[PDB]
């Protein structure tokens, strides 16, 4: 697994791989690791697949109840804390989660919260979670600027997952991109890593170690 | 089923009276006379053994009861209510004191616990007040000899000497004339017997009178020897013969 | 969680053209000690069902009491208790299977393997298995413990699939069952010579045979066997 | 069923009054008068025992004045048995606060807690209220010397001088007349005894019919001392102030 | 537990226990709320039947629920403490979970919900209390003023009064308060609030309390002398 | 120590077509090296044009299917006989599975049917309730033997058009119900040859707008 | 009078007035008919509307594939009792793989209603039910009263003006019991029976509600244009 | 006294019948269902001019496809709305779909008779629940404290209900447009209200398949009031 999310001028980019494994056996290449909590909030899936799926669609239900009662969009701070407080109640029972709760509101602007099954809740600009997280951090750290364009930011997220998919055995399949704006998230397609690798190698001149 | 009486059965009336407590006191007034007198070196408590039938063995009915080795109690009013209070009083002396401090409670604190139980039956759900007034006599190291009265309301007062029940008004007047701060225990027993004779109609002897004292330590009633600090109970119930001996010098 | 103490070994069974047959030996073992020699492990329910039980005997006696209570309960306010609303094999099995799975789910199992054999109202043969884990399955032949490894192979040579059931008579079926019980006596160290056998037929009803013995045993060839290799005397 | 016998102790009258609270206050008006007076250098608590006897053991008796902790004391007016239930609860609350914060409980916090307990009995549970009114005399380092009162409704208020029990109307008028802000403890002692002497239903005010207590910073240097007066000490202060 | 249904319907469709709780509010001392353009003022009556009172320590009529919201009331004093405590706990609970202080409307909705619950729960009687809740939402400069009552209904008010003789001061406010142009300053708002209480109070001495709440957690209680200056200026203009 | 779980073997396969869906599974039930049954049905019609199979530990599998069938029944009672759509059934099964998150149903569940546009649908679940809509999904013992074959022959992975040499992919043309069944049979025949727990028989349930049909085929019994 | 304040009080003549008042709620309810042959069992129910803008209140509830009832009285009480029947039918199927007998279903309803007539605090159910079903002993019709009394019948009717339909069925007894293997004719007899209870109003397309269960017929409810055939 | 769950000699629950009298004292609420949508309208009825009328919330959203209007003791409605919102959201969580309007109404009505000696008394408020689903289209339900709910083509509740219902009897037909329904609610509200109807003392709302549940702005309603006045003066 490799999942990332970062803040920038134009909002938030969310990028994930698609692979799921049971030991060395590749169970699926078409897994959805971005949970669509609602039209304005996104969550990423790492650790336990069920734990992330179940509790983040539950989070969507709680967010919907909030805006019905308060007649106002829930903040990313409040939404992330509902999830972190919930998993903290289960601490010790064996839940497995590592997720980024991503959103863009009026009062906060673009906001990302890393939420963990041992109770951790961190606000930040760049987060990277999974078995291939170290590979993606390398590409992110050396190319990240606040004043990136939406086009260049989308590519940076796509390229960083590709870096992980190449080196990390347990990451790959395809890349799913998302762009989060104040008016909601926008899906930017599914990209097969097999086809993407050769395309990037030729156009970019990278991966000279690999024969193509 | 389930106890569905979770509300108070004793309530304030427009005049500010707690009816059920007043009516409980009325029951005490109908009860047989009992009294208590405090001396310099002891305390005496006494009452009449009003036998319901001559076929009944009145020795099997104890109106004067040991609560602790140094504390005793007598009553006026409803006998059955008294019997269960003695059971509760004996147990609370252990659970809320002896099992904590490794010694028996002082008179005033045991009285305080009995009072609390009687107060709760005046406020708790689905119960009536206890229909008794108690007289509790006792001794302890730091307070010395003492005598307390406890009423249905839970209120308690310390006395030099007093009486409760049927002929209490006349008995208290009799005690006021005779009581002084220089009385020895034998003098107090003598006065107790004189006072009690006035309220008794029929037979007046050791078999119709129940009398106990809180006095000197009785090592003969301890049941074992070998521990110097354990010297025996100060509570002692007088025998039928011991009472009759003092009725000749009456 | 517990361990089985006093235990019963294999229960074996099979279908035939007009009904079902079931059998089990009369032993209650205490480890390697063959302690109790008169234990009945086939328990009839009505005139259309026989429940065969292996494993822990204390738990068997508990199950036996549940089935007894089930018959009593079914008769309450039931004018057709001995007719249309009598207990079916399928009702008895489903009840037991429910209990077995519930008990394993509380981590406190009834340490048994059970085979329910019977005939339904419409004449259909019923034969199904359930164990301490709540696992269930049906087959033309069924067996527990050692029976699964040694009896099934022999019984499957008679009825190999569904279409072999109408071609199998009660005489051929009983013969196969009795032979299997002999083979188990040769080879299972926790088995006995004495056993019980029950037949449930759609025409002739329930026949319960007690105090049967393994007979026609081959032992004579043992006299010629000497040493473990080289020894001649 | 049981509904038939329920008095319904926690309901409003058509006028918006709590029946049982009002009737409990009627009960308290027949109790012995208790007075509290606050001065610059201390607080006085004075109270009248109800028609006593010569055979009552006075030196070991306590029906009016109770110690809650080293800094706070209360004067009682009403059912003594009801008061002791609440007093023990208050003593525990003070110790809970001391264990939690390692500081003595502020006077108002203790008063609010007891008053909230009284309030509960008027709103839920279907039980009769406590027939007790308290005068709280206490000291803490925030507000200094403080006087409060609470009644069966669970309402509490602060005072410079106050009375509860019998003849409060007459007593409050006498206190309102002679009280001044720059008053001292020794002057307050005299005012309290003079007020009881005039309002009492007894023929004369004697030592055996009184309980008395002072809270003074008249303790060696920056600290507070509670003094529950002995029978002989009440007899002396009665002669000193010229009442006997 | 005690489960008796004390609040029930009558043949004419009334819940008398809730209606008798309003009669307790009618008996309570008068309270008034007025919101200006950039502030809200809470005025309260103190009955002068009680002198020899210690005003330092006596419970004040206005209570802070948080640094930005206040609550006043008319009715049973002991009952109001229970609502105030619950409201204060909920305010801190909201900050802890939502990471933002309560809006005035949310805090009102909570207190009103508690009051309603006590009108259809077994073994309990309704609160004999009506409240005025005022303040400013976080990062907002629009004044807020709400009212609640024993039944549990709540609503927003430009200006409102509760308690004894509240019919009279509401009469005053209805003819003196203009919606198109509310009291533009703190002075004008306090003046109109003191004027409204002077219709009912008696003496303008220690009988009137005033509390001013401004945006961004700026809350202050006026002293005797400061209020006395408003009382003086009002009557000198009246002598004409 | 008592082990509440067991392994009953078995292998299942779900494929979604353009206007149909199949859910297949072998009929063999086992423990260790023994055969319990040569014909023990594993794929079930649950009503509302939905077919289901819960492969792994048979006791948990039977419990789950029984509870889902029940959920369909109560959905009709509570919501005016409304048809339970395949997507709604999937979400419901998640809650059934996650309800035992800390003592899981030891099964790999697959359901098949048609979506609300009439197109073929298959959903796949892990033991604790995570689920995906999928085109092709094998489960159980011989899943690792079957899936690579399906990737190659259904999705045409690693297949390119002759003459172009890797430049143009083989186009993803739609398969008929007859074509899918051929691939299912060849999948299980191959799995039977190389996996000891697979054999005896193959039962296929086909789902179309007309309803649910069954097909049975013999497999090797060794 | 003095003995009708609660269900826990007998009158001096041994009557339970709260139960009798609950029985009165059924008489105010709309008419419903039940009848059976040896192969099928039928329910016919006259639905009641609030006004011309309103819908007609549903009267028939399905409990299982082989069982269901019609109601008359407090509709929410019928929902509680029918929900209980659904659960009991379901417990029988899951645990015993057995369809619940109609007679046993009546016994369970009796016992549930009884507990509400002997305890303080509660109240009797204010609804009457007609249960039809087909089990292992053929077709069945039951009548439930909230006193607890359950009765097995060939035919019956409950609700307002139910006496007319009950007399008709008492005359027709020998005819309709013989209607075997003909569902349409059995419903006709039921529609003709409920017609003896109508005044001023007649059976329209959104007024009539019919249900049937039989040998090879699951419990199914007919409403709307599906009952125009029988008008 | 007497039980809370007691039956009268006529076979009615005393407490339920008495709560119906409280609802008669409540402000008027009207609903009209058409094939283009369902309209909901209420009388605000402010007790004083100083009360800011836009804080009077008698029309409420339950979900995007379901709305609700109330009449009677409106404080009692808050827990009913809470339950309805929870039921709607919970069903979406369990089934990944919208809940049927009838099923939502039934869930709300299950609370009604949960009173005894559970809550101490019935609810003193009636609800008009309006919504849309794919199976039964546009719907309007009337939920009472008895636990009974009726579906309606049009319905009025509150103090002016029987006069309004008689008016709805004549005016409703199966071909009404949404615009016609809006004017019809305004017309009937104006007829039964004490004070003169305007955009500040009355409120409109609707539910459509496309846009979902929407409460109308005071500016939008004001235009519809002006449109009503002109068409009544047109003959
Ligand atoms: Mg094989």
């Amino acid at each position: 697994t490799t999942t990332l999310a970062f803040r920038f001028q134009g909002g938030i980019i969310v990028a994930v791989d698609s692979r799921a494994t049971a030991g060395n056996w590749v169970a699926s290449q078409t897994v959805k690791k971005v949970i669509e909590i609602n039209p304005f909030l996104l969550g990423t899936m790492a650790g336990g697949a069920a734990d992330c799926q179940f509790w983040e669609t539950w989070l969507g239900s709680q967010c919907r109840l909030h805006e019905l009662r308060e007649k106002e969009r829930i903040s990313v701070a409040a939404a992330s804390k509902i999830l972190s407080n919930l998993v903290y109640q289960y601490k010790g029972a064996g839940l497995s989660m590592g997720t980024m709760i991503c959103g863009y509101t009026r009062k906060e602007g673009p906001t990302i919260y890393y939420v963990d099954s041992d109770g951790t809740r961190l606000k930040g600009d760049i987060f990277c979670v999974g078995s291939g997280q170290t590979f993606a951090y390398g590409v992110l750290d050396s190319n990240y600027k606040w004043d990136l364009s939406v086009e260049d930011a989308l590519y940076l997220g796509k390229r960083s997952i590709l870096a992980a998919a190449h080196r990390d055995a347990y990451s790959g399949g395809s890349v799913n991109l998302y762009h989060v704006t104040e008016d909601g998230w926008i899906y930017h397609g599914n990209h097969d890593v097999g086809e993407l690798f050769w395309k990037v190698k030729e156009e970019e001149g990278s991966f000279n170690n690999v024969i193509g | 089923m389930t106890d569905r009486y979770s509300f108070s059965l004793t309530t304030f009336s427009p005049s500010g009276k707690l009816g059920q407590i007043d009516y409980a006191l009325t029951a005490v007034k109908q009860g047989v006379t009992s009294l208590g007198i405090k001396a310099t070196n002891g305390v005496v408590i006494a009452t009449e053994k009003k036998s319901s039938s001559p076929l009944a063995m009145s020795e099997t009915l104890s109106k004067v009861s040991l609560l602790t080795p140094d504390i005793g109690a007598v009553y006026s009013g409803m006998g059955p209510d008294y019997r269960v209070l003695v059971d509760k009083s004996r147990k609370v002396a252990h659970t809320s004191y002896k099992r904590i401090y490794g010694e028996y409670p002082p008179t005033k604190l045991l009285v305080s616990e009995v009072a609390k139980i009687m107060q709760e039956a005046t406020q708790s759900g689905g119960v009536r007040p206890f229909g008794v007034s108690l007289l509790i006599a006792g001794h302890d190291e730091f307070n010395g000899f003492s005598l307390y009265q406890v009423d249905p309301s839970g209120s308690y007062f310390p006395w030099k000497a007093t009486a409760i029940g049927k002929g209490s008004v006349a008995a208290k007047t009799f005690l006021e004339k005779r009581w002084n701060d220089e009385l020895e225990l034998e003098d107090a027993i003598h006065i107790a017997l004189l006072t009690l004779k006035e309220s008794v109609e029929g037979e007046f002897n050791g078999d119709t009178i129940e009398l106990a004292i809180i006095g000197d330590e009785n090592p003969d009633l301890l049941g074992y020897t070998g521990i110097p600090t354990d010297k025996g109970p100060r509570f002692r119930k007088l025998t039928s013969q011991e009472i009759n001996d003092r009725l000749e010098a009456l | 969680t517990q361990q089985p103490i006093v235990t019963g070994t294999s229960v074996i069974s099979m279908k035939y053209d007009n009904g079902v047959i079931i059998a089990a030996d009369n032993l209650g073992s205490y480890g390697s000690l063959l302690r109790f020699n008169g234990v009945e492990r086939l328990i009839p329910v009505g005139d259309n069902t026989v429940v065969g039980i292996s494993g822990d005997i204390s738990d068997m006696q508990h199950i036996e009491r549940l089935l007894k209570d089930l018959v009593t309960e079914n008769a309450y306010d039931n004018p057709l208790a001995d007719a249309e609303e009598a207990l079916e094999p399928s009702y008895i099995f489903e009840y037991l299977a429910t209990v077995m799975y519930q008990r394993r789910s509380k981590m406190n199992p009834l340490w048994n393997a059970i085979i329910v054999a019977g005939v339904q109202s419409n004449g259909d043969q019923f034969l199904r298995y359930v164990n301490l884990l709540g696992v269930t399955y049906s087959s033309p032949t069924l067996a527990t413990g050692f029976g699964a490894h040694m009896a099934n192979p022999l019984l499957r040579k008679v009825v190999d699939r569904e279409s072999d059931i109408p071609k199998t008579t009660v005489q051929v079926a009983e013969e196969a069952i009795v032979n299997a019980m002999r083979v188990l006596y040769y080879r299972d160290a926790r088995s006995s010579r004495n056993f019980s056998l029950a037949i449930i037929d759609k025409n002739t009803g329930l026949t319960f045979k007690k105090n049967l013995q393994v007979e026609n045993m081959k032992w004579d060839f043992a006299k010629d066997i000497k040493g473990y290799g080289t020894q001649k005397i | 069923g049981s509904r038939r016998y329920d008095s319904r102790t926690t309901i409003f009258s058509p006028e918006g009054r709590l029946y049982q609270v009002e009737y409990a206050l009627e009960s308290i008006s027949h109790a012995g008068t208790a007075i509290g007076i606050m001065a610059s250098d201390g607080i006085v608590l004075a109270a009248e025992r109800k028609v006593t006897s010569t055979l009552l053991e006075q030196d070991t008796s306590t029906e009016k004045l109770y110690k809650l902790n080293d800094k706070i004391a209360v004067a009682v007016a009403g059912l003594t048995a009801d008061a002791e239930i609440l007093i023990n609860t208050a003593r525990i609350h003070a110790q809970n606060y001391l264990k939690t914060y390692n500081e003595d409980i502020p006077v108002e916090i203790l008063v609010r807690r007891l008053s909230d307990i009284k309030q509960g009995y008027t709103q839920h549970g279907g039980l009769r209220p406590f027939g007790v009114s308290f005068i709280y005399a206490g000291y803490d380092d925030r507000y200094g010397y403080q006087l409060y009162t609470s009644n069966p409704s669970g309402n509490y208020t602060g005072w410079k001088a106050i009375s509860v029990g019998a003849n409060t109307s007459a007593a409050q008028t006498l206190l309102q007349m002679d009280y001044k802000d720059d008053m001292k403890v020794d002057d307050a002692i005299e005012l309290a005894l003079k007020t009881l002497s005039k309002t009492t239903d007894s023929s004369a005010l004697t030592y055996d019919r009184l309980e008395f207590a002072t809270i003074r910073k008249g303790a060696n240097d920056g600290e507070v001392y509670q003094k529950i007066f002995k029978p002989q000490e009440i007899k002396d202060i009665l002669v000193k102030t010229g009442i006997t | 537990g005690y489960d008796r249904a004390l609040s029930i319907f009558s043949p004419d469709g009334h819940i008398f226990q809730v209606e008798y709780a309003l009669e307790a509010v009618k008996r309570g001392t008068c309270a008034v709320g007025v919101k200006g353009k950039n502030c809200v003022v809470l005025g309260c009556e103190r009955r002068s039947t009680l002198k020899l009172q210690d005003t330092r320590i006596t419970p004040s009529k206005v209570s802070k629920i948080d640094s930005h919201v206040v609550l006043s009331f008319s009715g049973l004093n002991a009952d109001s403490r229970i609502l105030i405590e619950k409201a204060r706990v909920e305010a801190q609970s909201h900050r802890l979970t939502l990471e933002d202080p309560v809006t005035v409307e949310y805090l009102t909705r909570y207190v009103a919900g508690v009051q309603q619950r006590y009108t259809q729960s077994g073994g309990v009687r309704p609160f004999g209390v009506s409240t005025l809740i005022a303040g400013f939402d976080p990062r907002d400069d629009e004044p807020k003023l709400y009212q609640t009552e024993p039944s549990g209904i709540y609503s927003s008010w430009s200006a409102q009064t509760i308690g004894r003789n509240s019919k009279t001061v509401r009469e005053f406010l209805e003819k003196n308060y203009d919606r198109k142009e509310p009291p533009a300053t703190v002075e004008e708002c306090v003046k109109l609030t003191v004027r409204s209480l002077l219709e009912v109070v008696q003496t303008g001495a220690k009988n009137i309390e005033i509390t001013v709440v401004k945006p961004d957690s700026d809350i202050v209680a006026l002293s005797s002398e400061e209020i006395n200056q408003y009382v003086t200026q009002i009557e000198q203009e009246k002598q004409e | 120590q008592f082990n509440p779980y067991g392994d009953n073997g078995g292998t299942i396969l779900g494929i979604a077509g353009e206007d149909f869906a199949v859910l297949a599974g072998d009929t063999r039930n086992i423990t260790d090296y023994s055969i319990n049954s040569r014909y023990e049905p594993k794929v079930f019609d649950c009503g509302d044009n939905i077919v289901m199979s819960a492969n792994g530990f048979a006791a948990d599998g039977d419990a789950l299917v029984k509870r889902f069938k029940n959920s369909v029944k109560w959905y009709h009672f509570d919501h005016n006989d409304k048809k339970l759509s395949i997507n709604s059934a999937a979400r419901n099964i998640q809650h059934l599975l996650y309800g035992k998150r800390f003592f899981p149903y030891y099964v790999h569940t697959i359901i098949a049917g048609l979506d609300e546009d009439g197109k073929g649908a298959v959903y796949s679940f892990d033991p604790v309730g995570s689920y995906e809509r999928e085109q092709c999904r094998a489960g159980g013992a011989a899943a690792s033997l079957i899936m690579p074959f399906l990737d190659n022959q259904v999705n045409f992975k690693n297949q390119y058009e002759p003459g172009t040499n890797g430049k143009v992919k083989k186009p993803l043309k739609y398969l008929s119900v007859e074509e899918v069944i051929k691939l299912v049979r060849d999948s299980f025949t191959s799995a039977t040859e190389r996996h000891i727990q697979v054999g005896d028989g193959l039962e296929i349930l086909i789902v179309t707008k007309d309803g649910v049909r069954k097909e049975f085929y013999e497999l090797k019994r060794d | 009078n003095n003995y009708d304040g609660d269900t826990v009080t007998f009158s001096p003549t041994g009557r339970l007035f709260q139960v009798e008042y609950a029985l009165e709620a059924i008489k105010q309810g709309s008419v419903t008919v039940g009848l059976r042959s040896n192969t099928h069992a039928v329910l016919v129910a006259l639905k009641r509307n609030a006004d011309e803008l309103s819908s007609y209140q549903k009267k028939i509830i399905k409990c299982d594939e082989h069982m269901g009832l019609s109601l008359a009285g407090l509709a929410p009480d019928a929902r509680v009792l029918s929900n209980y029947l659904r659960q009991q039918c379901n417990y029988s199927s899951l645990v015993f793989n057995r369809k619940l007998a109609v007679e046993r279903a009546g016994h369970l309803l009796c016992d549930k209603a009884q507990k509400n007539t002997q305890s303080y605090g509660g109240r009797p159910y204010g609804v009457g039910l007609l249960i039809i079903g087909y089990d292992k002993s053929g077709a069945h019709l039951l009548e439930f009263q909230p006193s607890g009394n359950v009765t097995e019948l060939y035919g019956t009717a409950i609700g307002a003006r139910s006496q007319g339909a009950k007399t008709y069925l008492e005359r027709t007894l020998d005819t309709f019991i013989k209607i075997d293997g003909n569902p349409d004719e059995l419903i006709k007899a039921g529609v003709e029976a409920i017609s003896q209870s109508l005044r001023d109003e007649s059976l329209t397309v959104d007024n009539l509600s019919i249900a049937i269960v039989g040998k090879d017929t699951p419990f199914t409810i007919y409403d709307g244009e599906a009952v125009a055939k029988y008008i | 006294d007497r039980g809370v769950s007691t039956f009268s000699p006529e076979g009615r629950l005393f407490q339920v019948e008495y709560s119906l009298e409280a609802i008669k004292l409540g402000s008027t609420a009207i609903g009209i269902a058409t094939k283009e949508g369902v309209v909901l309208g209420v009388e605000k009825r402010a007790t004083s001019p100083l009360l800011e009328s836009d804080s009077i919330e008698k029309i409420v959203e339950i979900d995007r496809h379901i709305g609700c209007a109330m009449s009677g003791l409106t404080a009692d409605a808050r827990s009913m709305i809470e339950h309805a919102r929870t039921a709607a959201v919970t069903h979406n969580l369990y089934y990944d779909e919208d809940i049927n309007v009838e099923s939502l109404t039934q869930s709300v009505c299950d609370l009604a008779l949960r009173f005894g000696e559970l809550m101490s008394r019935p609810f003193g408020v009636a609800l008009l629940i309006a919504g849309h689903d794919a199976d039964d289209g546009y719907q309007l339900f009337h939920a009472e404290p008895s636990g009974t709910f009726y579906r309606y083509n049009a319905k009025a509740i509150g103090s002016g209900s029987e006069g309004a219902q008689a008016e709805l009897l004549n005016e409703w037909h199966s071909s009404l447009t949404l615009k016609e329904a809006e004017l019809l609610v305004l017309k009937i509200l104006k007829q039964v209200m004490e004070e003169k109807l305007d955009e500040n003392n009355a409120q409109l709302s609707c539910i459509t398949k496309q846009d979902g549940f929407k409460i109308y702005d005071n500016e939008k309603t004001a235009e519809l009031i002006k449109e009503l006045k002109e068409k009544e003066a047109a003959e």
